[PDB]
Parts: structure tokens; C-alpha cells; sequence
């Protein structure tokens, strides 16, 4: 069953974090959804890597799955766009306006407009909502601390934050006694037993 | 509780 | 019988393949620098992502380790500045040209300023050497000829090309025997034992 | 009679134009403010030379003089706009719907929002209102009849559309009579002399 | 010959000066091709004006007539790239590299080789020749002085440079002996003619 | 009839 | 056909 | 002087 499965993914998860092989842990964080990083997702969302943060969230949830969803990545594009406005990058900014916030205008259309308009602001700090905004340092921060708040109260999350505790280098324990049954099953071997591979089963003659 | 879902400025 | 790790990361590649997680799969393949997927790479030179495969041939080589490796660096690097000239984004080339292209004048002067030169050309067919080039899809299909055999015989790939081959799911297949070693151990057991997790050794107790 | 000065421009403009010194006669009706050149403003439309009509339109009236050169400029600045939309310049088109269409958002606070929304379309001709546009050569053309309208009724282009009626080289003919009075005046003449220049006044000795 | 009428131009461009038509009588000086005019040259090319500047040039000379216009030429091109290279506009100083400088490769390739792989320098002043390139403003300068000398030489230009000096309103007077002369035709004069227009000549009766 | 001197997308 | 390392076009 | 270079 799935049960078990999934826990493999967890004893490979630790097998990579061990070997250090960073970007294949979260890959595989990622494309299995066993289990979210918040540290990872903190750390990618400070350095504004956007991209690889709604590719890293896509493991979990869609943007309509349910209601903390929806704010999450609305919170996310919002924040990217800002930023371009304030690199003064309109082509960019329009760019995000259409791709990313458009599927948000169907259940708010006001909103929308509102944010659209922000276009031709000097400074969308002009805007009496976002009047609090500096730097992109500290404004990142404050939407992190209300992404955490948001995900941990997501249903969709609700079993994936903590990984399970376990005892260093489990994978490489079982493996370990695989070996141990194979050789129990032998006939006559000494207690050397040679080992070969792990890619077939091991036998003491031949 | 809190947390408020609602998506605005 | 040499490396558990390395041989482990086989098993994990092979189990990681079976569920479908292709971006983990070539990750793990990039990070632990073990197999060279030379059907991963056509794939990816085809398509023309170019982030990509210096991304995943990073894994391998840096640019200057030997003359094959720079031979290879060097040809990619040559098709995308062609490329960024073809569909006449001339910011793109001299970016290129800067950031990629650069590293190999050392060695070479006389050449990166012929390269150079090529931006101020109507067509760089016009040049004798490049008169023979295009479509887009077919200068890519004669390169990538080229790259296999570049890489077939440079040192630090050559030893990498070939995946051992096993039965399916081996890691799955090597987790039931530790299973089965476990509950061995048992002072004794359940009828059919019941496993409840692979995080901790079962045991049997009424 | 009223300017010598108003008069001597339109001589001057006549030569210029005899000459075809074509972009220094249009300098002239511009910077004297004298005479608008419709001819001229209707060809640098259909051209969509934008910088220049509204450079133009600049030497008779401000943007916000008037209702009517108030309309007339937010027709130019909304096509403007509008073209950058059709060819997909996002970049451009902000960049309009900033510096040029801002100042007609004092008036009509809601209709600047609704033009800012039309970046978010795929064609702007999803709009309703817009639903009959296309493409760019027809729109200017259907533009420019309204223009015409706007000008000719705009008090301050009202009594400026008319150019006075001369014979051919009226300032040719008439720095021939300085000439006639300047030789008329010495003594004694020669029957046909030679003039030595326009720069000082010729006499005979 | 017409080089009287040549000399109405140069009166026209003082009355323009006067009624402080500034635009309108640099298109003259430009269309005419009578007077060069170096105070507003100098004041272009400080502006970094580049494309009035060519427009302006283009009234006299063109890139090929003779050495002298075309060093003039090339080194204008020449500082417009090194601008382009310095604000680290690539995608502008490629664009200048083949409209504007790829005349002169025919002539020179070598040059045209050297000019192009400045592209790739991190800044241009790596390389010896232009090593002392120090600022925009400091550029234009040296470079001006340079043009200045490359113009009073140039062969087309060499009798265009000094204004003639006139009385103030030289066509004013001109004008007024005009109004004199036809005047003087008037059988029935009254002592104080009063002249109705520029446009017709006056009569009395 | 009098001129539309309004400012509107039409 | 044997060994090219030649770096260019 | 009439030469064409940097
Ligand atoms: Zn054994
Ligand atoms: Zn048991
Ligand atoms: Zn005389
Ligand atoms: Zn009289």
C-alpha cells in the first residue's frame, strides 16, 4: 500500500539531505508532495526566486484548490509585481498583470481594476493601502510571515510540514539488512559472507 | 479564525 | 562491493524512474555526478534549452577541465549566440558573447573577434564557414552528432554512459528482504506479521 | 494696416513656400501662430506623426484651453494609445497612457481608469465601446473628419484657416520697387544700372 | 542673379531672428543651405542631439563629398556608439554600429573590426586609444573643437560661416521704400498716404 | 448638429 | 575522422 | 588630421 511507499520517499529524502545532493531533495519533494519545506519555501521567497517557488508550491496545490490557496498565490504574484513596478519595469509589470493576476479578476473585479491602475502611479505607495511599503527586503518578510500562517492552515498541507524523525541513515540500514536476509538464506558460507553488489542478490557459491 | 481569506490590497 | 552509496543512488535512480519523478531522476543524476543520461541530453540539446544543459553537464565538467569538455562548452555556447542573431535579437548575442563566449579568447584571440564580427553581418551565412546552416532544427541535429562523440570520449564521462541493468524495482524488492530480516528476529511472531512502518525495526508481540 | 509685421509673415510665408522650403514654411505658421496649415495637419495625421501634430497644434493652443482643443488632443492621445495596444507595444503604450492621457483624468476621473483596463484585454475591441475600431489606417481617417470639425469650431483656430490671396512672389515684388525708389532718389542715373546688393542701398555715381 | 535673391534669404533670416522665430530660422539656415550656423551647432552637439545635429549637417554636406565631411561625420557616429556603450545600452550601440558606422568599413575594415570588438570590453577605456575618455560632457567637448576646425576647413562650407551685418531690419527698410515707391505713383497724393495692405500696392483717388 | 465636445472612448 | 578539439566555425 | 581612427 501507498503507506508504505510514501515512507520510502521519506528514507530517500533523508538518503539525499545526507549525500548533500540539495536541489534532488526538493525536486523530489516537490514532484512526490509527501512533504513541504517550509525552509526551503522561506528561503527561495527572500531571494524573490518566483519562478521556482509557484514551481515548488505546484507539488502541493493549484491556485483554486480552496481558499488559503488562493491567497497564497495571490499574496505571490501581488508581491512580483509590485517589485517590477518598483524596478520601473511596465512591459514586465503588465506581463504579470495579465498572465499571473488575471485568473484572480473573475471573483474580484474591483480588485483587478484596483491593481491595474497602479500603473500609473509615480510611486503606488500613492495608494493608501500600500502607503507601508519599503524595502523590497522587509516587504518580502511581512508577506512570508502571513505565507506561513496560510499554509499551516491549509487542509492540503495538513499532514506535510513536520518530517518524521528518524534514526540517521535509515535507508542505508535496510539496505543493510537485505543483505543480512540474503546471506541467511546461503548455503555453507563462512562468516565472510563476500558481497558483490546490491544489484542482484548476493549467494556464497557460486 | 483570524487569518483573514480575503484578497485585497 | 566498492561503493554502497554509489551504488545505492542506481537503485534510488531506478526507483525514482518507475514513479514517474522525471526532474528528480536528472537532478540526482546532476548532483551525484554517477550517470551521464546521454537520452536526457539529446532530448533537452533538440529542444534547445540551453540553461539546462550546461546546468546538468555542470554536474560532470566545468568548462576548462579538458579540451573536450571545452570543445563542447565551446560548440553549445557558438549555437546560441548563432541563434539569438537568427531571430535578430542582437542585445541577446552581445550578451552571449560577453558571458559565454568570452572565457574561450584566451586561448583563442583572433577567433572570438571573427565570432565577434559576425554581429554586423546581414546574414552570418554570409561568412564561407557558417554559408551551410540552417534551419534552426537542423544545425542543432548536426551539432548534437558532434557532441556525442565529444563526450563519448572525454575522460570524465567516459566511464558514466551505461546504466547497469536490473530487475525492476530492485529498492523495492531489497526493502521487503529487510523486512523479512526484521520479523526473523522476532521472539515470535504474529500470525502474518503485521509491518506497521519502515522508520523504525518491527517487531512481534501479542 | 493693423500688423506690419502679420502681414510681412505671410509674405515671408509665400516665398518660403515658392521656394519649397516646405518644413521651414510650417515652422513659421507654427511659431508666428498666424496661419494653420490644414493640408499640412491633415497629411501628418493619416502619417501618424504624432510628436509632430501635437508640436504643430502646440503654436495655436494648450491642451487645456478649451472643450475643443481639449477633445482635440485626447482624440490624438487616445489613437496614439490605442495603435501601441494593436501592435502589442506594452511598453509604449503605458508609457502614453502615463505622460500623455494623465491630464485628461482631472475630467473624467472613471473614463482614464476604464482606458488604464484596456491593457488587460487580448483586443481592445472587446470593449464595447471600441467594438467598431480597425484597423489603424481607417481609424485615423475617421478620426481626422473629427478633427477637422474640432478645429474649425475651436475659437482659437477660427479666424486662422484661410490664406490670404497673392500674386505669385508678392515679396520678390515688392523688394523690386525698394530697389526702384533707392535708384529713383540718385543723381545723376545711369538708364540700366547693376545692384550691387539688398544689404545696404544702392545709389549711382 | 539669384544671388540677390540669395540675400533675401539672409534678410528674411534676420527679421526672423528679430521676431524671435528660433525654430523657423535654423530650418531656414538648414534648407537654404546659405548659412551655417556654429553657436546653434555647438549647442546641438553639447545636447547630444545627435539626429538634428545629422538633419542639420544634412542641409550642406553629405557622408561621401569630400574627406573633411566625412571624418565629420564618422566621428559623431563614433561618439554616439561610445554613449550608447557607456549607459550600457547594447541593444542601441549594435543598432549604431550598422546603420550609422558601417559606411566607413569599405573604405577602412581594419578600423570597422576594432570599432565593433569594443562590444565586448567591460569599458571602452580599456582600450589605450580611448583610454582618456573621461566623461560624456568632457567628450563632446574635445570632440567639438575638433569639428569646429574640420567644418572651417571643409571646402563647401568655407564661405557659409560669417553672418553679413545689416541695420536692424534691414526688411522692415526695404518694406517701407516699397510703400514710398508705390506711393509716388499716386496722381491726387495726400501728404499722409494711409496703406491698407502689403498684399496689393496702394493707390490714392 | 452640435459637435460631440465630450471626452469619452467613443 | 579522429580527434577534433579544433575551436572554430 | 584627416585620418579616421579612435
Ligand atoms: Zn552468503
Ligand atoms: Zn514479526
Ligand atoms: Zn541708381
Ligand atoms: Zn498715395
Amino acid at each position: 500500500m501507498s503507506s508504505l511507499s510514501r515512507e520510502l520517499v521519506f528514507l530517500i529524502l533523508q538518503f539525499l539531505d545526507e549525500e548533500k545532493f540539495k536541489e534532488t531533495v526538493h525536486k523530489l519533494e516537490q514532484e512526490s508532495g509527501f512533504f513541504f519545506n517550509m525552509k526551503y519555501f522561506e528561503e527561495k521567497v527572500h531571494a524573490g526566486e518566483w519562478d521556482e517557488v509557484e514551481k515548488y508550491l505546484s507539488g502541493f496545490t493549484k491556485v483554486d484548490d480552496n481558499r488559503y490557496s488562493m491567497k497564497i498565490f495571490f499574496e505571490i504574484r501581488k508581491q512580483k509585481y509590485l517589485e517590477a513596478l518598483d524596478r520601473h519595469d511596465r512591459a514586465k509589470a503588465v506581463d504579470i498583470l495579465v498572465k499571473d493576476l488575471k485568473v484572480f479578476s473573475t471573483f474580484n473585479e474591483e480588485l483587478y481594476k484596483e491593481i491595474t491602475q497602479l500603473l500609473t502611479l509615480e510611486n503606488f505607495r500613492e495608494n493608501e493601502q500600500l502607503s507601508k511599503y519599503g524595502d523590497t527586503k522587509s516587504a518580502r518578510s511581512i508577506m512570508l510571515i502571513e505565507l506561513k500562517k496560510l499554509i499551516e492552515a491549509n487542509p492540503l498541507f495538513r499532514e506535510k510540514l513536520v518530517f518524521p524523525t528518524l534514526k540517521a541513515s535509515r535507508l542505508r540500514t535496510l539496505i543493510n539488512q537485505s543483505l543480512n536476509w540474503q546471506h541467511q538464506l546461503c548455503k555453507n558460507p563462512r562468516p565472510n559472507p563476500d558481497i558483490k553488489t546490491l544489484f542482484t542478490d548476493h549467494t556464497c557459491t557460486p | 479564525s483570524e487569518t483573514e481569506l480575503d484578497l485585497a490590497l
